[PDB]
């Protein structure tokens, strides 16, 4: 049951990153060029470019 | 072999020493280039690593004739100073000039 | 996305797996 | 609600190792 | 959600003399609690009764920068945060007062609750209650300037991480 | 020898300002004639330029 | 074995000498010392080689760095402490311990002034590079 | 020198309960 209930907040962290870091509502109008989100970067180490 | 332990041990820091400070400023500049972050690197332009003890050497073997060997006309080789020798359209030799890219890979 | 008020929701609803997490890992002993 | 990135990824680059490590340590090193 | 499962108890009495005017509860002896509690630098094993309150005033210097820089009458002003400061130093010595009065009053041995098994030794001498005092206006001083040095400059803190 | 010529080196400013122009690199590489260049001249008038 | 390294006298006097083996110190006094003199340097490399050392708050990331990293050494020497610590050495040029490194309780001293003199010896490094023409005035 | 007023009310309104509460409290509590 241990293992069981990790695959399942598992892909709820697939449904929760998506739906608010993804673009999937952009992505239903042209699912052949919009390119697809999986979550975002918050790294304090970027540099501007 | 009474002080083995202390020869080795001794030797062990410094191959350790040698590691983080030759080899993770390659680490140290493959993150920074790769983070877009090129002013934070140890290059020629960024943050200075200047052989001083090498480029010295140079100065004093291409100033040797004339000076400390009055006899000579060029010097040893010209890997040190002098200028381009071109044999045809080829370099023979020309003076190698040492940077920060020269300090890394001496120490590596 | 969603609103900044369903994000919420989100993470009060993960304390009650979180709770029972902690309860099933010390059940399974020390 | 971005900022939450802010106070979720230090807590768990920082925060949670240290309270993880400074556990188990403790735990292991426990007679 | 049914616990061992269907049976069968907790509010054992303490101690197992029910005789006793307590109770061992899940606030009083869930082993989360009690490892919180025993754990305070009031509580913790192996500590000088001036390391005891050198965490305490650090600790209530702390917080106590807040209530007066952001609800005192200055609170508008360029002096706002300072005003904070002058309060949050100016009370910990009115409680620094307050342990040396009541330490120099021959005061009672402390208790010995049911989350804490034993009083921590340096609480029962007119000495041992004094360095807890002696400890706790040093950290209660310093525990408000870093107060006072983070709240001053939020902006720069958060464009310096 | 900076004190005469006008230029003032004080505690402030003796680590960013160098005595000779060309700078401990003649020590090294044995070009000391270097430091006896153009001296104080004839109509050199003590602590100016 | 023993060398003009490990026992001669100029050094035999030196290590004996260091806070940590000072004879007649209460631990605060000990980590007091040791505090203050590793809080000092430790501003040194993050705001001259830090992230933002080129920026007007360049002395301010060697502050919050150094101050935020005696912290961390501060959690060390109480996790340290904590863990039921063995004895400590006894060697040729330091033939005993200070005799406040056995006990946890001893160490528990020796974390809290790390903390207390860690802070103020960056605090005063900050205060003395952020006033370098404050100085050189007070000189010439 | 209405500046007195600045000097003795304080003194009056802080100093002169807290010496005389320390006092009277050990006092009090005296064997
Ligand atoms: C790429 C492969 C690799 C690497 C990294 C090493 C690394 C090492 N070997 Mg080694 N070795 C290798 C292949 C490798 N070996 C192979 C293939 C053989 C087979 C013949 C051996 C045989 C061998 C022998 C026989 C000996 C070593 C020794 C050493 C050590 C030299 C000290 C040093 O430079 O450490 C410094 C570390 C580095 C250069 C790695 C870079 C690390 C960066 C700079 C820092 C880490 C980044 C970051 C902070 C990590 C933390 C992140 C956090 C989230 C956890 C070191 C542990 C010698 C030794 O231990 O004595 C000193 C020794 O006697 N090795
Ligand atoms: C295991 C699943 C999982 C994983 C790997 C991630 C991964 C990530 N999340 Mg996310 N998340 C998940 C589930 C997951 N999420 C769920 C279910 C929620 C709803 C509560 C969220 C809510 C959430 C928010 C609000 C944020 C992130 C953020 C992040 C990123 C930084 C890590 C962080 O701060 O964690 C954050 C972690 C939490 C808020 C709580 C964790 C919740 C899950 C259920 C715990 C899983 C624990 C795991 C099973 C224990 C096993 C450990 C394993 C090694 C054995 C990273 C992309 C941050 C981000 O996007 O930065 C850009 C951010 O701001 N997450
Ligand atoms: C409105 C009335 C009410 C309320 C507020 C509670 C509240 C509680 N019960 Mg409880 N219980 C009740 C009626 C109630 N009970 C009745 C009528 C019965 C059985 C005839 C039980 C039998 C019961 C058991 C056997 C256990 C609890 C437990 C719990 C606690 C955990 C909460 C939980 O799992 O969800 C609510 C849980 C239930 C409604 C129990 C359903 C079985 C919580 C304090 C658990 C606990 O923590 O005990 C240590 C537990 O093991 N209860
Ligand atoms: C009769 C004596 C007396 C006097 C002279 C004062 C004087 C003052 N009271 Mg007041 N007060 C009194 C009785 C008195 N009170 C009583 C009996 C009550 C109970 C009803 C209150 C309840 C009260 C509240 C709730 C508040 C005041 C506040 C104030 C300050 C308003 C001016 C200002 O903006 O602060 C500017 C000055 C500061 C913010 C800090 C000044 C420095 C402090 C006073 C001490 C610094 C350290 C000190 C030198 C040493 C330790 C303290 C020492 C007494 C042991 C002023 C200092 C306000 C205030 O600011 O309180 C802090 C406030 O919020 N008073
Ligand atoms: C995943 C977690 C995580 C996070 C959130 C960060 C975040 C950061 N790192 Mg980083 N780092 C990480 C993991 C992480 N790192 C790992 C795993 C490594 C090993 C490879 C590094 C190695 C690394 C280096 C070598 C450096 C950073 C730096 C930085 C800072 C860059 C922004 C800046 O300009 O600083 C501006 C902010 C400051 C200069 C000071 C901010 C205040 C500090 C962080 C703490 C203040 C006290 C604190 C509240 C209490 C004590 C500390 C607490 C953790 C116990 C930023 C705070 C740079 C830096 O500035 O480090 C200090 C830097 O030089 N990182
Ligand atoms: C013991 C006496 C003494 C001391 C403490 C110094 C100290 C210094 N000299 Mg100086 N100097 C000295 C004697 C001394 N000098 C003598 C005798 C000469 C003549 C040969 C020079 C000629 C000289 C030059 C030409 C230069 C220095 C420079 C320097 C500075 C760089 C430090 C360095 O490279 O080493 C430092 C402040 C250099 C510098 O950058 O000054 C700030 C520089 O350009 N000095
Ligand atoms: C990573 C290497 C590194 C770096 C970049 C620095 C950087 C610095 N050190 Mg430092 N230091 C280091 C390693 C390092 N340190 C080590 C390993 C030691 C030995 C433990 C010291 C011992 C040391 C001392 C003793 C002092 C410095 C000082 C300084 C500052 C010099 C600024 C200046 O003009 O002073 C010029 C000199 C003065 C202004 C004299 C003060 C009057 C600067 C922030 C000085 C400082 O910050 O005080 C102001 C200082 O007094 N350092
Ligand atoms: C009992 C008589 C009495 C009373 C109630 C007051 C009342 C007052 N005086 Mg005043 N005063 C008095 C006699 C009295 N005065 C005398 C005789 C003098 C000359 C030395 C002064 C000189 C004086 C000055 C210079 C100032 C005040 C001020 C004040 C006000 C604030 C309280 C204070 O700081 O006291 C100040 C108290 C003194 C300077 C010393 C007290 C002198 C008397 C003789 C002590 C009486 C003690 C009493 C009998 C003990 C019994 C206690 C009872 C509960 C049993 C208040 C209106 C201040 C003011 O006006 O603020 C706006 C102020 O600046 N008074
Ligand atoms: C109050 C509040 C709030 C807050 C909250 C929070 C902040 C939360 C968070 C959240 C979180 C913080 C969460 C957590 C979670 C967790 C989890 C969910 C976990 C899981 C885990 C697991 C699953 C486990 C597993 C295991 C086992 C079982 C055994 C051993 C091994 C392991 C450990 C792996 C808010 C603001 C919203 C709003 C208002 C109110
Ligand atoms: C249990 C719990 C809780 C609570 C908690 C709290 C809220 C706490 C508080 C907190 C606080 C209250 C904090 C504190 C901290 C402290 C600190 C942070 C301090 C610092 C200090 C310092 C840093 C100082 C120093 C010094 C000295 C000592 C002397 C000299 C000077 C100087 C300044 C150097 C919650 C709710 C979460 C939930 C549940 C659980
Ligand atoms: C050269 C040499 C050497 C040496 C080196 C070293 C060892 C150095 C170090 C140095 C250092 C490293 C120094 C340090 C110093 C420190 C100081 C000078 C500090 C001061 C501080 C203060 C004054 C503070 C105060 C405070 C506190 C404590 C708390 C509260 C706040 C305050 C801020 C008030 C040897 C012999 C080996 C060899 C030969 C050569």
């Amino acid at each position: 049951f241990g293992h069981l209930a990790i695959i399942f907040l598992w892909a709820s962290s697939l449904l929760f990153h998506v739906a608010w870091q993804g673009n999937f509502e952009q992505w239903i109008k042209d699912p052949l060029h919009v390119r697809p989100i999986a979550h975002a970067i918050w790294d304090p180490h970027f540099g501007k470019p | 072999i009474r002080h083995r332990d202390a020869i080795i041990s001794h030797l062990n820091w410094v191959c350790i020493f040698l590691g983080f400070h030759s080899f993770g400023l390659y680490i140290h500049n493959d993150t920074m280039r790769a983070l877009g972050r090129p002013q934070d690197m140890f290059s020629d332009t960024a943050i200075q690593l200047q052989p001083v003890f090498a480029q010295w050497v140079q100065n004093l073997h291409t100033l040797a004739p004339g000076g400390t060997a009055p006899n000579a006309l060029e010097p040893v080789s010209y890997a040190f100073g002098g200028g381009v020798l071109a044999v045809g359209g080829k370099v023979a030799m020309m003076p190698i000039a040492l940077g920060t890219a020269d300090f890394l890979i001496h120490h590596i | 996305s969603i609103s900044d008020t369903q994000v919420y929701i989100a993470l009060v609803v993960a304390l009650i797996p979180g709770l029972l997490a902690w309860r099933l890992a010390t059940e399974l002993y020390k | 609600a971005s900022f939450l990135s802010s106070i979720f990824v230090p807590v768990i680059g920082w925060v949670v190792p240290i309270a993880t490590f400074s556990f188990l340590f403790l735990y292991i090193e426990r007679e | 959600l049914p616990s061992d499962p269907r049976n069968r108890e907790v509010v054992f009495p303490a101690g197992r003399d029910p005789q006793w005017g307590n109770l061992e509860t899940p606030v009083n002896a869930s082993p989360l609690v009690k490892w919180f509690i025993n754990n305070l630098p009031a509580y913790r094993p192996g500590l000088t009764p001036f390391r005891r309150g050198l965490e305490v005033g650090m600790a209530h210097g702390y917080f106590l920068f807040g209530p007066f820089a952001k609800l005192g009458p200055l609170r508008d002003a360029a002096n706002a945060n300072l005003a904070g400061l002058l309060g949050a130093i100016g009370l910990v010595v009115l409680f620094t007062l307050a342990l040396s009065l009541y330490a120099n009053s021959n005061p009672p041995t402390a208790l010995a609750s049911v989350t804490v098994p034993n009083p921590p030794d340096a609480f029962q001498s007119k000495e041992g209650w004094n360095n807890f005092a002696s400890a706790f206006l040093i950290g209660g001083i310093g525990g408000a300037v870093v107060a006072y040095f983070l709240t001053s400059n939020l902006a720069l803190i958060q464009g310096l991480v | 020898i900076p004190e005469s010529r006008g230029q003032h080196v004080g505690w402030d400013n003796f680590l960013s300002t160098a005595p000779h122009p060309a700078g401990l690199q003649p020590f090294f590489t044995g070009n000391w004639g270097v430091y006896a260049q153009n001296p104080d001249t004839a109509g050199h008038i003590f602590s100016t330029s």
